[PDB]
């Protein structure tokens, strides 16, 4: 929230108030649950099999 | 039973697929299967040691 | 660009062939990512030459400290996130009196194989305004209170040691050639070697069918060029230049090749 | 069903080495020259070729 650069957090918004949560929450699933690789701002990157 | 495993020691072994592509040297790293069973069970040989204190 | 490491005449035979010798230890890379971002961090305690330094507590990369000795749970503290920010820095919860000596922060970076340490001098007193932190010329000296915490700091903002970037494949090594009387920038690559390990050659079928460096060169680390059938059109000054940009190491080795003779050679270097 | 005995390989460090002929079922063995395996902490044999 605070302008800084840190490499745990994150920012998501409700009500139009910015709002903080952790990395280590977050997943992304095809059928498998994916693993993240690259994690940059507003672009994540996966490595994970055919997933409908 | 089970006073066997005295002087033992795990392994650190060369997995080629560690997660996100590439190869590591790591001690998960599963060296040997054997699946002999008739109805899908699995018999695994891990580089652990396990229950080992 | 480089610097110059070895500057050398290396006088063989026509017909045979050459070898411009070039090894290197910290340029070695494989075909895997099998930790390539891998550091540590070590604290260790010593009392001079006379006496053995103990491992107390060590870290890696991303992730959590570990202690040694069950006495030192709860004792000893590190950040776990040092990596982000560089701190280093390790708290003693409470000193006793087996803690007074000499403790190295030891930072190694296994990918370039780097190793640097450093010193902070421990001495425990017992009057608390007696306590300070002091530079005793080549290291910090910190007197503490018996039972009270130590910060000893051990900060390194160089970026070889953050989490922030390590995209390890950036080393290249280059192999050029310095015809006579071509003057330089203007010399023609031989061979451009990307850890990834492609390669790239420069020149008509004359050259690129000569021109080789063995398979495993970016494996162990060495690039020594072999020149098949040596002919008087290959004689020169040749030139290899290890690169491994993030970590800074940037070294070029200088081989003037003159082809004469098979066996009245001086040992140059 | 078959079980695949297969021990850790021979690596003959600085030297060249010499299979022996035993008489077990489909025995293979084979010697390849100019191995420079490596290890976590680098190369295990100090020669290099
Ligand atoms: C480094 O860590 C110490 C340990 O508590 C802390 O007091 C100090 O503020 C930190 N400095 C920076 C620049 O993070």
């Amino acid at each position: 929230t605070d302008d800084s650069h840190d490499w745990t957090k994150l920012r998501y918004m409700d009500s139009h108030t910015p709002a903080d949560a952790e990395r280590a929450g977050l997943l992304v699933r095809t059928s498998a649950p994916c693993t993240i690789t690259g994690t940059m701002g507003h672009f994540i990157l996966a490595r994970c099999p055919k997933g409908e | 039973n089970f006073n066997v495993y005295k002087a033992t020691r795990p392994y650190l072994a060369h997995c080629p697929d560690c997660g996100e592509g590439h190869s590591c040297h790591s001690p998960i790293a599963l060296e040997r299967i054997r699946n002999e069973a008739t109805d899908g069970t699995l018999k695994i040989q891990v580089s652990l040691q396990i229950g080992i204190k | 660009s480089s610097s110059l490491v070895s500057e050398s005449v290396v006088s063989l035979a026509a017909g045979t062939q050459a070898v411009l010798r070039c090894q290197s230890p910290r340029m070695v890379w494989t075909q895997d990512r099998l930790h390539d971002r891998q550091r540590v961090v070590h604290w260790d305690l010593s009392g001079g030459p006379g006496s053995q330094r103990r491992r107390l507590v060590d870290m890696y990369s991303a992730g959590e400290q570990r202690v040694y000795e069950p006495r030192d749970r709860d004792r000893l503290l590190l950040s776990p996130s040092a990596f982000h920010d560089g701190n280093f820095s390790l708290l003693i919860r409470a000193v006793d009196r087996g803690d007074e000596g000499v403790y190295t922060c030891n930072l190694h970076h296994h990918y370039c194989h780097l190793d640097e340490s450093l010193a902070v001098r421990l001495e425990v007193t017992e009057d608390p305004l007696l306590s300070r932190a002091y530079w005793d010329g080549e290291k910090e000296v910190l007197v503490v209170a018996h039972g009270a915490p130590a910060l000893m700091t051990c900060i390194n903002r160089a970026h070889v040691w953050t989490d922030r970037h390590l995209e390890e494949a950036q080393q290249v090594v280059h192999w050029d050639r310095q015809l006579p009387g071509v003057s330089h920038d203007r010399a023609d690559r031989l061979l451009d070697l990307y850890a990834s390990g492609e390669r790239r050659a420069y020149g008509p079928p004359f050259l690129r069918d000569r021109v080789s460096v063995n398979t495993n060169a970016f494996a162990r680390g060495d690039f020594s060029l072999r020149i098949d059938e040596l002919e008087r059109a290959d004689e020169g000054i040749y030139s290899c230049h290890l690169h491994h940009h993030y970590c800074g190491l940037h070294e070029r080795r200088v081989f003037h090749l003159q082809v004469t003779e098979p066996a009245f050679e001086p040992p140059s270097a | 069903e078959y079980k695949t005995v297969i021990p850790s390989p021979y690596v003959k460090c600085c030297g060249t080495a010499e299979c022996k002929d035993k008489s077990l079922p489909d025995y293979s063995c084979k010697v390849f020259t100019g191995v420079y395996p490596f290890m976590w902490g680098g190369a295990y044999c100090f020669c290099d070729a």
